[PDB]
């Protein structure tokens, strides 16, 4: 379960399912992950700066760490999210946050 | 409508066949193909803030629109008849809907905003800065149709949200958040410090305490 925790609600992605007994040939969505590499050829200056980006060549607002999935159980302010899990199985949670540190 | 496609071709032939040649086919390294972009994407540029800039640039200014509302519709119907794609939300009369696109939820109209789109912008709706020479604009100017069309026809470096990704309902709610959200004093103090402390300290220097 891809547990994204954004500002004041949750989203569960179901990144992958593979039952040991044998079932659920399911996977997540590799697309939708768009970086924010500000690798413009030139900035405000005339030449030379060729700024790549603040940190590791990327701007702080990147959200490449956030992983997305096909089945998203987004929680609205008026609809509490309900992550449904199979009983008896090993459930991994891949935790991430969109905006701010918080807890799960 | 026959007239809307006809007018669209005449206005298209005189503005963007330089970057989208002939029937909405993109000019390589000047502009993209306009096949599949549809009326709402055309709504998101000439009707919305980001009218395309003739000088090539990472981002464009929401420069003043170069086409009027009937013209924006004629230009749009040309690219929806040529291409086939998203259409701008319209009211019962047939005008581009703005008030109808105001979502009932602002609480969830907001929660949607923070997970989806708040980050490139501001929680306030103020701009954010982005990729190469790319910024996320302040969404204060945008009317509600503008708001729905940035999401349905993802502009440039702005993630595209399909009606399936964000439902027509939520897009209205999103509009509701990103719209509901949208001498003597220094001179006298400068005297009383700089000038008057200077004068008084000078007097204390010249004069004598006693
Ligand atoms: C604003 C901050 C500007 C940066 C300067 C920061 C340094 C401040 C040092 C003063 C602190 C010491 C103190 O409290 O007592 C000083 C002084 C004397 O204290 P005292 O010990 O109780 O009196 C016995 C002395 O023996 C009294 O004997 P005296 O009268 O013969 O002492 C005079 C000697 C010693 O006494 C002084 O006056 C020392 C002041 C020297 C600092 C001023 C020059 C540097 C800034 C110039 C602006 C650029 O005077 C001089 O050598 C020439 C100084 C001419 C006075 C100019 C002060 C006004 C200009 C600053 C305001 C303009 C701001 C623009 C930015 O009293 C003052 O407050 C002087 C005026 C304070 C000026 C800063 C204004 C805030
Ligand atoms: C004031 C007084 C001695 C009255 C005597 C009692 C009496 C007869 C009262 C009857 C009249 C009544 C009804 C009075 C009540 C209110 C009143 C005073 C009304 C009249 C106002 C008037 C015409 C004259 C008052 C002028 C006066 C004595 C002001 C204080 C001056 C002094 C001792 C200043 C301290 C010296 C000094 C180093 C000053 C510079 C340091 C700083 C920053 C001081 C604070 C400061 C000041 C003092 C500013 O004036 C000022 C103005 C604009 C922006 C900022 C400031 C500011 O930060
Ligand atoms: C250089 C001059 C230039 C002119 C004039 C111009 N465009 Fe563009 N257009 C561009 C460039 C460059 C982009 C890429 C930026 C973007 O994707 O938003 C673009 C983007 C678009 C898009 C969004 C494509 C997408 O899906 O991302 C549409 C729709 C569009 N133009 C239509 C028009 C219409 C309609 C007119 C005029 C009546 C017009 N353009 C005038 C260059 C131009
Ligand atoms: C990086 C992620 C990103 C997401 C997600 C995103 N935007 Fe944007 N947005 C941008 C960037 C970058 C632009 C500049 C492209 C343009 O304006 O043509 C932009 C363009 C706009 C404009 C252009 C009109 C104006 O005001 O100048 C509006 C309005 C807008 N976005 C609002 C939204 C709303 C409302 C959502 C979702 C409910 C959203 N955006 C989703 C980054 C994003």
């Amino acid at each position: 379960i891809d547990v994204t925790a954004f500002q004041w609600n949750w989203k569960f992605g179901y990144q992958k399912i593979a039952f040991a007994d044998g079932s659920f040939d399911y996977d997540g969505a590799d697309p939708e992950r768009k970086e924010a590499m500000t690798s413009r050829p030139e900035g405000k200056d005339e030449h030379g700066i060729e700024k790549v980006g603040p940190i590791r060549g990327m701007t702080p607002e990147d959200r490449t760490y956030l992983n997305f999935d096909k089945i998203e159980t987004l929680g609205t302010s008026s609809e509490i999210p309900v992550l449904v899990l199979p009983a008896g199985k090993r459930i991994e949670f891949v935790l991430n946050s969109a905006d701010v540190i918080h807890g799960f | 409508q026959s007239a809307l496609l006809r007018t669209g071709k005449q206005l298209f032939e005189t503005s963007c066949v330089s970057c989208h040649g002939a029937n909405l086919q993109g000019v390589p390294d000047r502009g993209p193909s306009l096949i599949g972009t549809g009326e709402a994407a055309v709504y998101f540029q000439v009707s919305t803030g980001r009218m395309p800039a003739m000088r090539g640039e990472a981002q464009a200014p929401s420069k003043p629109p170069h086409f009027d509302e009937s013209q924006i519709d004629a230009l749009g119907a040309y690219v929806q008849a040529n291409g086939g794609g998203p259409t701008v939300p319209r009211d019962d009369h047939g005008a581009v809907a703005q008030e109808s696109l105001i979502g009932g939820d602002v609480a969830r109209g907001g929660d949607l905003f923070r997970l989806n789109c708040a980050s490139c912008h501001n929680f306030t709706g103020k701009g954010g800065a982005l990729s190469s020479g790319k910024y996320a604009p302040d969404l204060g100017d945008a009317n509600p149709a503008q708001i729905y069309t940035a999401m349905l026809t993802g502009p440039q470096n702005m993630p595209k949200f399909s009606d399936r990704q964000l439902t027509p309902d939520e897009k209205r709610d999103i509009v509701a958040y990103v719209r509901e959200s949208a001498g003597p004093a220094p001179e006298g103090m400068a005297m009383w410090i700089i000038g008057m402390v200077a004068a008084i300290g000078v007097a204390m220097w010249i004069g004598s305490r006693a």
